[PDB]
Formats: structure tokens, sequence, C-alpha cells
RNA sequence: GUGGGAGAGGGUGGUGGAAUUCCCGGAGUAGCGGUGAAAUGCGCAGAUACCGGGAGGAACGCCGAUGGCGAAGGCAGCCACCUGGUCCACCCGUGACGCUGAGGCGCGAAAGCGUGGGGAGCAAACCGGAUUAGAUACCCGGGUAGUCCACGCCCUAAACGAUGCGCGCUAGGUCUCUGGGUCUCCUGGGGGCCGAAGCUAACGCGUUAAGCGCGCCGCCUGGGGAGUACGGCCGCAAGGCUGAAACUCAAAGGAAUUGACGGGGGCCCGCACAAGCGGUGGAGCAUGUGGUUUAAUUCGAAGCAACGCGAAGAACCUUAC
RNA sequence: AGGCAAGGAGGUAAAAAUGU
RNA sequence: CGCGGGGUGGAGCAGCCUGGUAGCUCGUCGGGCUCAUAACCCGAAGGUCGUCGGUUCAAAUCCGGCCCCCGCAACCA
């Protein structure tokens, strides 16, 4: 059920609405250009909805993947 | 006729048929095999064996071309995906990276009646 | 329905059949397989019972593959069989008429067959009643093949399409 | 059948040569339990190979087995509503049991006149790879790759 | 009122990729697709699968929830605008201005219809294929309206929490989301779950009550007849509201309980199937039976559990015909 | 490397009318 | 009269054309399967291929004539 590290965790201080940040928003997302979960960001209801529309907001300026691939399989 | 040693390996696979597409690293196709290239009508088309065929079968193809660098590209999922890339990395090729690729809609159109009560 | 080949062959003579319209003669066995391997279509025990088994020069396989695929195309285009009764309704003769009428749209040859219990005598008499009368009310689209004639346990009445 | 896998026999093993598997093929061979009349037929069977091909008779017909052993067999499954004929792995006690099997049916489907001459043969059919037997262990194995796509119906 | 906050609330204008199809371009060849199997279907004028672009239209993956919003129907890419509702905190302002609501006016999914557009997929009708005794069906290949938008109309629904709204009281805990705090805990507002008292026909409900009350409205008095007739209204139509009776039945029902049953699930078993050896059915005959024939073929036994059965002894006897 | 489990796959659960 | 196509187990139709080697569905009867009926499955029963010939070692099959069955025309008179 997925215990390896918690993305708001490993991290310090940072701002949610930020799209023009993507070290630390290229974080959020999966191997896939796919967006991580409650239960593997570990942010708050509010604070992940706003994440993830930060991320949206990215992905159509450009900044972060809309998807990409898995590798290895 | 063509000759390139470099490319990719596209896996499309449909529980009906696990199709192989070898192509240079352009996105050019030269050999491609699935399972009625392998003979096999209907029910097997797209069993893992069949599709493990169908690689091997490609893995040739490629070969009478000269062919080595290949990267594989799964799109979908068959009966054979895993059995087709086994295959590949066994057959008789440089592989790169096996790929996975999905053409999933990001909620597209409706989808068939079949692929109804998906919901 | 074995037509036997190469050593599928126990009996000694047989007489070697080429592929065609032509014959070797009555041979032996080993004879026989040597010239099936010459025209490298398989030797065929096709009439065993024969004065001497007759023993075609042909490829089995692929003659068997081809009978099959002709089979399969006989299967279709075909023949629909509405079954009627003594005590059948008027709705239900109706339905029936209905179903005979959309066979014929479709292009089927129609068995009207009606099905019998005890009164065999009180039998006949309905039996042609029901299938005269269908058979006048779809006369546009059937010719009738067979007439209502009385088969022991059963009726039979057949339509053929006057033109699809 | 259904609570503990249920042992195989314990053969006493050969008078003769001292092993399990001749006791087996004895066993086979003999139908309406008349054992010491198809015990001769083996011993005189073993006779004749000996005779024909100059051979240890024991030896001739291990090798026999080994060439008629098929590693893969065709069960049967209907599954969706068609038969799949499955192809499947055999295990070895089972394996050798259906060898043992083939080998006396080619005894018995041999055309000349006495049934110890007729296994003699057959064994050395079997030891050479070759005759009834062999055939019918090739088209079993045929089957289990004419068949091996619906291989996944995994039992 | 001021200070804030959460949010797929609604409308208007835009844009952002995946995906689909369709077009061109390329490389490439013998099938693709489809299924429980297959066939119709497309493909040598070269499909499918792969890459490059372009054309569209529709929908919004992940987040995404057991979640949030609205009064309901409902609502999700994102951004902008306009704009509702609401929640808190201060307790600051007003001084009972409230609660409910017959009618009325307004909204009201989906389908439907009108006028005009647009049309990728999906896809009623429809045309095919199979499947089948039959196939108007489930399954596949298309396919028209429709889905989409504008404007207009329709107004129904399992329009459900099958729970009318409003306030007051009556144990807790537990998880949730959202506000403030003197912030490992308090205190509001929502969303769930377990349960005190109590209620209930039981299931269940249980501070989001179906508890205890009060307020007002809506409706109910057996089922079927029937949401039908008849009127009346509304509607371009489809139909909707509004709503009987005659007759007919001694029931229609709910909730549970015991079983039985399930082509419901889990756990088990047995020569039950598999694994194997030998048959039965095919032959003659031995027998018993059904049927038939007879003057009588005595009578019974009936799927397993009747059929070398009563009968473990029919020439007469037995024996009953 | 195994250990359990969560999720995603995909394969399987065919068909089969009635009433003394 | 002229021309084309076909005549086949009881009925419908394959095979002919490409000489040897006759199939399916419906119907007949029996069985099975089922607690029982249909349905089902199986069989079993059942055709010398319209017929007379010839061809050829051998004809449903190559070929003629008759017998039919279908249709199209049948004109100048
Ligand atoms: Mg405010
Ligand atoms: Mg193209
Ligand atoms: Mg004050
Ligand atoms: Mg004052
Ligand atoms: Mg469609
Ligand atoms: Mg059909
Ligand atoms: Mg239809
Ligand atoms: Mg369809
Ligand atoms: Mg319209
Ligand atoms: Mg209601
Ligand atoms: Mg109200
Ligand atoms: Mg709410
Ligand atoms: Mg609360
Ligand atoms: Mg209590
Ligand atoms: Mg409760
Ligand atoms: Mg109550
Ligand atoms: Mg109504
Ligand atoms: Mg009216």
């Amino acid at each position: 059920p997925s215990r390896k590290a918690k993305v708001k965790a490993t991290l310090g201080e940072f701002d949610l609405r930020d799209y023009r940040n993507v070290e630390v928003l290229k974080r959020f997302l999966s191997e896939t250009g796919k967006i991580l979960p409650r239960r593997r960001t570990g942010l708050s209801a509010k604070e992940q909805r706003i994440l993830a529309k930060t991320i949206k907001r990215a992905r159509i300026l450009g900044l972060l993947p809309f998807t990409e691939k898995l590798v290895r399989k | 006729k063509r000759q390139v040693a470099s490319g990719r390996a596209y896996i499309h696979a449909s529980y009906n048929n696990t199709i192989v597409t070898i192509t240079d690293p352009d996105g050019n196709p030269i050999t491609w095999s699935s399972g009625g290239v392998i003979g096999y009508k209907g029910s097997r088309k797209g069993t893992p064996y069949a599709a493990q065929l169908a690689a091997l079968d490609a893995a040739k193809k490629a070969m009478a071309y000269g062919m080595q660098s290949v990267d594989v590209i799964v799109r979908g999922t068959g009966a054979g995906r895993e059995q087709a890339i086994r295959a590949l990395q066994a057959s008789g090729l440089q592989v790169k990276s096996i790929v996975d690729d999905t053409p999933v809609p990001h909620n597209g159109c409706r989808p068939k009646k079949k692929f109804r009560k998906a919901s | 329905k074995e037509y036997l080949t190469n050593e599928r062959i126990r009996a000694k003579q047989v007489r070697v059949v080429g592929p065609d319209g032509k014959q070797l003669g009555i041979m032996d066995t080993r004879e026989a397989l040597r010239l099936a391997q010459e025209m490298d279509l398989d030797l065929v025990l096709v009439g065993p019972n024969a004065d001497p088994p007759v023993a075609r020069i042909m490829d089995y396989s692929k003659w068997r593959y081809e009978q099959q695929m002709a089979e399969k195309e006989a299967r279709k285009t075909e023949v629909k069989s509405i079954k009627f009764r003594v005590k059948i309704d008027e709705h239900d003769y109706q339905t029936k008429l209905g179903h005979i009428k959309r066979f014929l749209q479709e292009g089927h040859k129609v068995k009207v067959t009606i099905m019998f219990r005890g009164r065999e005598v009180a039998h006949p008499e309905l039996g042609e009643r029901i299938l005269n009368r269908v058979t006048e009310d779809l006369k546009d689209l059937a010719v009738v093949e067979m007439k209502p004639e009385m088969l022991g346990r059963d009726m039979n009445m057949l339509l053929a399409p006057v033109k699809v | 059948a259904r609570r503990r896998r249920a042992e195989v026999r314990q053969l006493q093993p050969d008078l003769v040569y001292g092993d399990v598997l001749v006791t087996a093929f004895i066993n086979k061979i003999m139908r309406d339990g008349k054992k010491n009349l198809a015990a001769r037929i083996f011993y005189d069977a073993c006779k004749i190979i000996q005779e024909k091909t100059g051979q240890e008779p024991l030896k001739v017909f291990k090798q026999a087995v080994e060439n008629v052993k098929p590693r893969m067999e065709v069960r049967s499954r209907r599954v969706g509503g068609a038969n799949y004929q499955v192809p499947m792995e055999v295990s070895p006690r089972r394996q050798q049991s259906l060898a043992l099997r083939w080998l006396v049916q080619a005894a018995n489907q041999r055309p000349e006149r006495r049934a110890a001459v007729r296994i003699a043969h057959e064994l050395m059919d079997a030891a050479e790879g070759k005759g009834g037997a062999v055939k019918k262990k090739e088209d079993v194995e045929r089957m289990a790759e004419a068949n091996r796509a619906y291989a996944h119906y995994r039992w």
C-alpha cells in the first residue's frame, strides 16, 4: 500500500500557487505525466486541490507535462 | 534494400490481436508482424503465445535489414503484451527500453457499448 | 471417412489409380507409394471395397481441406421451419403467418410443419385448413414447393420465394 | 480423491533383473490378471531382443521407454463454449505410465503372429527411435504444439 | 456592517493537451478488425499497425474522494469577466422586521418537438451477420434521428435521504471537509459512520432523528379497475397536470423468521468428473418389462430408490387368469 | 532476495425453453 | 418450332464443368439425454444421380437422343 516517501515531507517550505516553480513541482507528478494522490503527496485536501489547479495551469502554459511515458516495464 | 541497424519496435495490442511494427528511429516502419501474419486466424490471434510468435517474426524481419538497436513502445494492452516484450528481449536485438504508452483519452468521446458499463 | 494415405495402406496389390482419369494398374503397396512419391501427391485408398482397393494419386490433406471448405459453403440461403398445431389460435396463426412472410422477404425457404398428437383422424383436415389458408395468404411472395401431405406424426407444407 | 494426494503403489520389483519399471511393464502387458502368462511373454521378448539385436534386454527396454516418454501432453477444457485441447507439462511417473501404455498398444497393433515376438519388435523399434509408439509420441507432441496457444488456460 | 474564507454554484468570452475520426504526405504488405466461437465488414486503387502535418467536432484523463457546491434538477481542463448562495469572527448597527405557505410567478435531468446551424465518436429506428426451434433480442459490422450549440417549447422521473420546511431541546465517540482560537487541544458550519436515552412492525433511526414538541403546508384512507375514462386546462405535437366511478377480488402489502432454491459467493466432501482398467449400446442368446395379440396372456412394481424385481424354482401343482 | 498487501492490468465465471 | 439452364436418399439443394472418390438441411424410425415434453444430440433407415445408350481400364461427371421442368423469343407471310 505504498510507504516509500511523501512529497510534502522530503521538502522544506514552498509556495503552492507558483507554476513557474518547476523543480519543486515536477515532484508531484508521476513518471508518467500524472498527478500523485493525497496518499502519495501528503497535503491537506484544500492544499492538494490548490496544487492540482496550479499543475493544470502549468500544463496549459507548457511548464509541466500533460503526460509522458512509463519506462522499463 | 533500405538498411538501418537502428530504431524502435511498437507493440500495439488489442485483446483481439497483439500487433508489432518495427520502425527506424524516425518513425518510418520497415517490417511488421501480427497474429494473422503467423497464419493464426481468430480466437488465438491475440493469445500470449501468438503475440510472442509475432514478435519473433518481427525481429527476424528486422534482422534481414541488419537491425539491432530497438526501442520498445507498448500501446494498449492485449492478450500478450508482456509475452511479446519477453520474446523481443530474447529474439535477437539490442533492446533500448520498454516504453509503456497507452493511447488513453483524457476523457474523450463516448466509448462503444462493450466499452460502456465502464461508465 | 478414411481415404487412406501412404502407409495407412495395408492391402497388398492395390489398384493404383492416377490423380485425374488415368490408371497404373493393380500394383503393390510399395509400388503405389513410390508412384505417389513421384507425383508428390499422396497415395489414397479411395475405394477399399473395390476390385483390388482403388488407390488414387492425390494430395490427401489438401483435398480434405477443400472438401471441408465446400461443406462450410453448403452450410449457407436457408430453410425456416414454422411449426403449427391442431390446437393453435387465430392470433397465433396470424403471428406464424407474419413470421413466414418475414422469412420470405429475407430470402429463405419455408417448411411450415404441423406437429400432431392423437386424433390423426381430425388432424389432417385441420393441417390442410391452416396450411392451405396460409399459402393462399402469402401467394404474392410464395410459390408452394410441397403441398399438405400427412406423414405419420407430422404434416408438411413448404413455400419457395416467387422472386427475391 | 479430494483428501491426500494418494500414494503411488509400492511395486515389488523384477525377480529376473531387479527393477520396478520392468514389473510395471509386465503388469501393463497382462490383462485378466494372468501374470505368469505375460511375465513369460516378456521374458521371451527379452530373449528375442538378446538374440536378434545382441544387447542387454533391460537396457534396450529402458532406451525404448526414454524414446517414447513425452514431456508435453494434451488435456481438454471447455472454456467459453469451445473445447480447447490444453497443452501442458507431464509429471514423471505419469509420463512413464503413458509411455508404457503406448508401448503395450503398439505391441498389440503389430501385424505378426506371436505376442512376445511383437513386443520384442516394438521395443527394438522404440530403441531405434521408430515404430508405432514413437509415432504416437510424436503425434502427441505435435498436438501439444498445434494447440500451444491456449497454453494460458493453465488448468 | 466591517474583516475574512472555502467551493465542479450560474452565465458570458476565450483558450490547453491526450484521444477519436477524416484528409494529405511519407515508409511499409497481407491481412486487419471482430468473438464464447465465427460470419457480415473493410484491404491490393495497398488497408491495419507507425511517423509528419492539417481539418474538425465533442468531451474533459490523472487530481477525484467514502470529498466540495447548490434549493432542486444538477456541476468538474484552465483562465478571464460578470454574478448568486453561504460560512465564520467581531458582537458593532436595526429593534420581532420572523416561521410557514392554498394559489401565483420562476427554475426544472434525460428523452421529445419546432426554427436555424454544426456533426468526430457514440448511436434508437433501420440494413446486415451470426446466435437461436424462432430472434423483431442479448453479441458483432455499419447506419438515420438524436446526442452538441443558438433561440423557442415541452415539465415528467426511483425529480430518493423513497425522509416537506422552520426552530427549541435530548450521551458520547469516530472519520471527514471547511472557518476562528489562548493550535498535541477547544469552538462554530457542513459531510459520513458507530451507538445513550427514546421511537419503531421490524429493518433501522438515532444532534444531518424516523427521539420529545410546537408551527404550517402537502397528501393518505383496501388492491385491481387506473394515473385510465369523463370533463377542464396547458401544449406546435408527443403527452402532461387535474382525477373518478361501475364492476371485481378477500385479499394488494411491509418488515422480519424458518426452510427450500439460485446458470449467487466462500469452505468442504463422494469413483461425482477427471487419471486408468473393463465393459453397456452394435451380435445371438439368457432373462424381466413396456407395447401388442390373445379366450386369458393373473396381479403388482415406475427416474435415481420399477425393469435376473415379489418369484430363493410356473409342465400339473404353484396359480391368483 | 523473499515477506504481505494496495492498485492497474489481462485471462476465466460459457449456453440451456417449459410443468404432471 | 428456335435457343439457354437443370433433372440426384422422401423434399430442398451441393458435387458435375475439372472421369474413379456422392455431402448437408429439412423429413422417416429407433435410441439417448431429461423427473418429463419439446428443444437437443446421436444414429439407424434411406440416392446411381430422368432415362436409353456409347466414351473410357472406369461416368452423377465426357458425348448424343428421348422424356420432362424452367424461362426467353416465334420475324418477313
Ligand atoms: Mg463579506
Ligand atoms: Mg495514408
Ligand atoms: Mg447590539
Ligand atoms: Mg437603538
Ligand atoms: Mg455506430
Ligand atoms: Mg440473423
Ligand atoms: Mg435484425
Ligand atoms: Mg451495434
Ligand atoms: Mg432537434
Ligand atoms: Mg415521491
Ligand atoms: Mg416548500
Ligand atoms: Mg451541503
Ligand atoms: Mg457536524
Ligand atoms: Mg435502547
Ligand atoms: Mg445509526
Ligand atoms: Mg414512522
Ligand atoms: Mg404519465
Ligand atoms: Mg382530456
